[PDB]
């Protein structure tokens, strides 16, 4: 529940932790998130969209 | 407003530098340094700091010497190299709170935002926590005294984020980590009585002295809450807690069965190899 | 034509400034300047270390502003910092701590004043948090290729200089590019102030606050850890019931890498917290 | 604490994360190319609309 | 040229806006600071000039620096509060002389006194003994008066002024509608 | 190999192999020349002056400094000392040659004299805060202060220690206050016990080096408690590798009891205790025939760390001297010691240094001269212990190994009836 598996767009997969600010609401699977190069922390998520939806 | 603060050891080692670059002149007064931190979030986080030439007078206490151009130049260049940290307050190395600190802090109250104050010791002989966060806010008093600057104690913690833990751990090579178990627990359980004994014994003596030999109101109103909370535990007869001693002592029995049984399991390989190895090595030695 | 055995003294000032500068060690090239005093030939001591503002060009001689450098150095001269510059440092993330042509060119240009010209490259990006081993770099003379490379006496410390033994950078680029040993120094004020400061950083405020928290959490939270601990204990005993068959058949050789002993010893160590804190509750209840 | 972000795609087929930043933007915020970017910070500094597929861009270039 | 530090102390009390004398002579003595700082700049531009008042809570308005471009701006917003303070007015600069950059700059401090002195003769002889002890050039300029100009201040200067050869001078201005610039520029201290 | 025999004909083959590099190698070459010939009142000074009696201005001053240090090696403990001339030659102002080499030579020639003159000029020689002339000043002050025990000297040196940042001054005054302490068993208890808790690790080594010669003869079973207690308990490897040298210096009486308690230190946790323990086996079993270290030398000579290999080759070199092959099978260590100079291409640069340096121990004097830690009556020789401890002090300063000739005790008989 604290640390899960992430899938990067480039192809290699990683595992990250949980930031003390965010909660487990958006941490549920199936939601695209964002990561950091240092410590692989999570600042916020990334809501999906489409091309014609814009 | 602010519940707790976070002070990194980098500023206190910068106080070690304050004690290093003295030059053996014979002054060693309360050198005031410009404390820096992050006032954006509710919690305060000190990353680094710098100093300003500060000199007082021998007799007159109201003499204090600061600098605005040096503060705007060091803060301007420091903001140019790192804009994520801004001015927050200051701190002095003197062990005693002088009257002039309201005028020294008043300058950074006018020009800078609400400054936090930190009193430390010139000699690291105090067993207690050297850092005490004192917020500079004016409070209304019930006795009717005029409103003045009041230094309320804010709790503080000494932590390092990423690298200073590694640097301190490599430079020491003597301190130990958490290491739950026998030694780290029993050391605290041995020296803790002195850790409270030096504090309480060091405080209640001057306290009892200022009880009879005290004037210039020391806020005697809080003494009623002091002795009140001290009298909130009127030597309970332990009648209701007997069953709690049966519960904790029953858990003690659980630890007894775990120790005896598990150690009895550990005795297997020892009390088997001691025979099968010795008798076979002996019968096959010659 | 003479050479000695030099050694760079590194205090906690430059170390912690290179740790905060390593936290600010973004992939973009950074600049820094070291200060100190030269007392003799074969010793060098660093005291003052600060950072420099980043630039789009990166590490270069053009990025070093002489009026800004001399201005800040003068502001250090009006204060209690009467030390001259001794060298410049930077960060090399990713591609290794080695020095490119630009770095050796600005090193050749910056070594005209100081004959020593200490160079340090910090790289905490790919370095694990277990070790903070840092190395100082030096520039060799191009005219010494005919004679011996490094006529440095006291070859004992080279065994301590062999710790950075990467098989590509040190001797992969050791030609015309060598290094120097690094030692530390700590007085009693740093020892007791930083030692008691770190012990207090792992201790409480009054040191009596969080004791009763665990002493009374032994009855509420640790009970779950004791039941789960017994679940692991029985979860190993279910195999320890099958162990005396194999031990009753073969008795020769060991095939299972699991010891089944030290883990249970650690379980007993975690279980002894109840015993050690029972006396604590006895003291809190007593007086 | 306002929500504002954008999706980036580099020429080397690498996707990163960054919010909408830069100077005062009037014709920006559109899905275009040829934007300002530093070495590894990946910030937006100078946005200018770009072509490519020059076969249609240089249809009839007459002054 | 001349290597010395300049410290000026200006009065911020309400005694400087009376309509009998010059029309708010605060601007006139501000122009005096302008002509002495530009005159010292023409003589030696490396001299540093500090700015501070004599109020109860003394505040360093400008650090000792030769750049007067921002000092011209700092001469405004005088904050006309308080009446006079002498002890910490002397101690706030004569003890702060050690914070200067150039150690070769001699010690010279002037002061614009626009209010009657509240300290008795004992503080005058103790402070005069301190200033004569540390050997700092002190120029006393008294603008405006209520009682006689110099009764105990005469002995204050005579006991304060050491090194009779080319030592310090006393500036006593009489009442008159003329400007104070040419009257204070008469001694050798100006130029 | 050429000690005592004055055989300069080996160094007369060519001059391009010695003076080819201007560095300390020529100083160690002239000092080695001082180790070659010894006991000459005319051919020594005449031989040193005949090298360049043309302009009285040598381009390399290491020839002069090596002439003073070598002269001090020649006139060690002689009754016809030229010290009176060495004061007028030391009065000359020069750059660190007469200071370091002149201080070492003059202090070695004046060893045991306890003269206040060399104390005064030595103090004014160390008053320049330099680490090299203060290191040689300490090495000379310890030698000349043998048994003097001056009141203000110890407090002046320990007071001079913490007021400087250099390390060679702290090791030079460390050996200086270490060698001065001889026969003070009943005196230095509070001094060493008080100086043991010092914050300086160099002075912490100085307490053990100081208590080493004070408790010689296995007369105190108390100092070993804190010797091994600081060898295992302390986190810094300086007192850990410098600890057991005092253990061997006090337990030099019995050769059998040492490997039983240092066998655990043969393969210790860190390589520093392995190296210092290798020095302990080197000094405790020297001159004896105990195989309890020889059978343990085979695990010491094979390890990825070059420290235990160097100290293993030195410790193996200190035992094979004065031993015949028919008594004990030394073929293993002879062959593995001979394979190091041919295997030097694939070994470390210092491993071959300690390898051939270890090979020079057996060939010393052509098997004629040897070393001994005690005399025939059982008493121990002071210059032998000094020579072996300074010989072990080559780790910090390699040119200090030249004092090994002071411990050379030739084994022979004398049937001289009349003087002539
Ligand atoms: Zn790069």
């Amino acid at each position: 529940e604290e640390k899960f598996i992430v899938k990067a767009t480039n192809g290699p997969r990683y595992v990250v932790g949980c930031r003390r600010q965010l909660d487990k609401s958006k941490l549920k699977p199936g939601t695209r998130v964002a990561l950091d190069m240092t410590t692989l922390t999570i600042m916020r998520y990334l809501p999906r969209e489409v091309d014609p939806l814009v | 407003a602010v519940q707790k603060v976070v002070v990194h050891p980098l500023v206190l080692l910068s106080v070690v530098d304050h004690f290093n670059r003295i030059g053996k002149v014979g002054n060693q007064k309360r050198v005031v340094g410009v404390l820096l931190g992050s006032w954006q979030k509710k919690v305060l986080d000190v990353s680094n700091s710098f100093a300003v030439p500060f000199d007082e007078d021998d007799k007159d206490d109201s003499v204090w010497f600061l600098d605005h151009d040096y503060l705007e130049n060091m803060y301007g260049m420091f903001k140019k190299v790192n804009a994520r940290e801004r001015i927050v307050g200051w701190y002095h190395t003197g062990p005693k709170l002088h009257k002039n600190d309201i005028a020294i802090n008043e300058l950074m109250k006018r020009y800078c935002p609400n400054s936090v104050l930190v009193i430390i010791d010139v000699k690291p002989k105090d067993l207690g926590l050297p850092t005490e966060a004192y917020i500079s806010v004016e409070e209304v008093h019930d006795d009717g005294t005029p409103t003045s600057k009041t230094f309320e104690h804010v709790t503080s913690e000494i932590g390092a984020e990423e690298a200073e833990e590694v640097g301190v751990e490599h430079l020491l090579r003597d301190i130990k980590d958490t290491t739950v178990g026998t030694l780290s627990q029993r050391i605290t359980n041995q020296v803790h009585g002195l850790k409270g004994l030096n504090s309480k014994l060091l405080d209640i003596r001057s306290y009892l002295e200022k009880v009879a030999t005290g004037k210039l109101p020391i806020n005697h109103q809080i003494i009623y809450q002091l002795q009140d909370v001290f009298n909130l535990l009127p030597d309970v007869s332990l009648q209701e807690f007997v069953k709690a001693f049966y519960l904790k002592t029953n858990d003690q029995m659980v630890v007894v069965y775990l120790a005896s049984l598990i150690r009895s399991v550990v005795a297997l390989h020892n009390l088997i190899n001691n025979k099968i190895a010795n008798r076979d090595a002996e019968k096959k030695e010659g | 034509a003479v050479d000695t055995a030099e050694q760079v003294y590194i205090s906690s000032l430059a170390l912690l400034k290179m740790l905060k500068h390593g936290r600010a060690g973004v992939p973009m090239e950074v600049m820094g300047l070291m200060l100190g005093e030269f007392v003799d030939d074969y010793t060098v001591r660093v005291i003052d270390v600060f950072a420099m503002p980043q630039s789009g060009t990166g590490v270069s001689v053009e990025a070093v502003d002489p009026v800004f450098q001399a201005k800040m150095l003068d502001m250090l001269k009006q204060t209690g910092r009467p030390e001259m510059v001794v060298g410049w440092y930077h960060s090399h993330p990713g591609f290794g701590c080695w020095l490119s042509g630009v770095d050796i060119n600005t090193q050749q240009s910056f070594e005209a004043l100081s004959e020593r010209a200490v160079a340090v490259v910090v790289d905490p990006i790919q370095s694990v948090k277990g070790k903070v081993v840092i190395d100082a770099f030096r520039l060799i003379n191009a005219n010494m290729m005919v004679l011996g490379h490094e006529p440095r006496q006291t070859t004992s410390n080279l065994g301590h200089l062999n710790k950075p033994s990467i098989q590509a950078l040190i001797h992969g680029l050791n030609r015309h590019y060598y290094s120097i040993t690094i030692n530390y120094r700590k007085n009693e004020l740093e020892q007791k102030m930083l030692l008691n400061l770190h012990k207090k950083s792992w201790m409480e405020g009054l040191t009596l606050q969080d004791y009763s928290e665990h002493c009374k959490h032994n009855e509420s939270v640790v009970k779950e850890m004791l039941e789960l601990a017994k679940n692991y204990n029985k979860a190993v005993e279910e195999e320890d019931k099958m162990t005396p068959e194999q031990l009753a058949i073969k008795n020769v050789g060991k095939q299972d890498p699991k010891r089944h002993l030290e883990e249970h010893v650690d379980v007993l160590m975690t279980s002894n917290i109840v015993q050690c804190l029972a006396a604590m509750l006895d003291t809190v209840v007593f007086k | 604490r306002k929500g504002k972000c954008a999706v980036i795609k580099t020429s080397t087929r690498q996707t990163y994360f960054l919010p909408v930043i830069g100077l005062v933007d009037a014709e920006k915020l559109k899905p275009g190319d040829l934007v300002g970017v530093n070495k590894d910070s990946y910030l937006i500094l100078e946005t200018l609309p770009t072509e490519y597929d020059s076969r249609v861009k240089a249809m009839e270039v007459d002054e | 040229m001349v290597l010395e530090s300049t410290m000026v102390c200006v009065d911020n009390s309400e005694y400087m806006r009376n309509g009998d004398f010059l029309p708010t002579r605060l601007q006139a003595q501000q122009d005096a600071v302008n002509i002495v700082c530009h005159s010292k700049t023409r003589s030696n531009p490396e001299n540093n000039v500090g700015l501070i008042t004599l109020a109860n809570d003394c505040e360093v308005l400008t650090t000792l620096t030769p750049d007067t471009g921002r000092i011209l701006s700092k001469l405004h917003t005088v904050q006309p509060k308080g009446k006079i303070t002498f002890c910490t007015g002397i101690r706030v600069a004569h003890l702060a002389l050690k914070h200067r950059q150039g150690k070769n700059h001699k010690m010279r401090i002037i002061a614009f006194v626009g209010s009657p002195v509240e300290d008795n003769e004992k503080d005058l002889v103790k402070l005069a003994k301190r200033l004569k002890k540390e050997k700092v050039n002190v120029d006393i300029i008294n603008f405006g008066e209520e009682e006689v100009n110099t009764e105990k201040l005469t002995a204050f200067v005579n006991t304060l002024n050491g090194k009779d050869g080319t030592g310090s001078h006393l500036v006593t201005v009489p009442p008159g509608p003329s400007l104070a610039d040419a009257l204070i520029s008469s001694p050798i201290l100006a130029g | 190999m050429h000690c005592g025999t004055t055989s300069d004909q080996f160094l007369r083959d060519n001059l391009e192999w010695l003076a080819r590099a201007t560095n300390w190698a020529k100083f160690t070459a002239t000092a080695s020349l001082g180790v070659i010939h010894k006991g000459h009142e005319k051919e020594a000074l005449q031989l040193m002056a005949t090298y360049l009696p043309k302009d009285t201005s040598p381009g390399s001053a290491y020839q002069e400094g090596g002439g003073l240090y070598a002269l001090g090696l020649i006139h060690a403990n002689h009754g016809g000392d030229i010290i009176d001339y060495l004061l007028n030659q030391l009065k000359n102002a020069s750059n660190d040659i007469v200071r370091h080499g002149g201080s070492l030579g003059l202090g070695l020639a004046a060893m045991g004299t306890a003269r206040q003159d060399v104390y005064d000029l030595l103090k004014t020689n160390l008053y320049q805060d330099d680490a090299v002339t203060g290191e040689a000043a300490g090495l000379a002050l310890g030698l000349v202060m043998l048994g003097s025990k001056n009141a203000q000297a110890i407090e002046d040196m320990v007071g001079y220690a913490q007021e400087t940042q250099h390390e060679k001054i702290l090791r030079g005054l460390a050996v200086g206050i270490a060698l001065v302490m001889y026969g003070r068993m009943e005196e230095a208890d509070a001094l060493i016990e008080s100086l043991c808790r010092d914050k300086d690790p160099i002075l912490r080594r100085s307490g053990m080096y100081t208590v080493a010669m004070a408790y010689c003869g296995s007369g105190n079973n108390k100092a070993i408690r804190r010797l091994l207690h600081v060898a295992v308990s302390d986190v810094n490897d300086d007192v850990r590798r410098a600890a057991v040298e005092s253990l061997g210096f006090i337990l030099f009486r019995t050769p059998e009891q040492c490997p039983s308690v240092v066998s655990l230190l043969s393969e210790s946790y860190n390589p520093h205790v392995r190296y210092g323990a290798a020095m302990a086996l080197g000094i405790c079993c020297a001159g004896t025939g105990n195989k309890e270290a020889i059978n343990l030398l085979e695990p010491m000579t094979n390890d990825p760390v070059n420290y235990v290999r160097q100290g293993a080759l030195i410790a193996s070199a200190l035992i094979m001297i004065q031993q015949t092959e028919i008594t004990c099978p030394k073929v293993n260590q002879f062959r593995q010691l001979y394979s190091k100079v041919i295997n030097d291409k694939h070994d470390d640069v210092m491993a071959k240094f300690g390898a051939i340096l270890a090979q020079g121990i057996l060939d010393a004097g052509g098997h004629n001269v040897t070393i001994s830690l005690q005399s025939r009556t059982g008493h121990t020789h002071m210059p032998s212990v000094v020579g072996v401890l300074v010989f072990t002090q080559f780790w910090f300063w390699f040119p200090l190994s030249h004092f090994l000739s002071l411990a050379y005790t030739p084994t022979c008989v004398i049937g001289l009836n009349k003087d002539l």
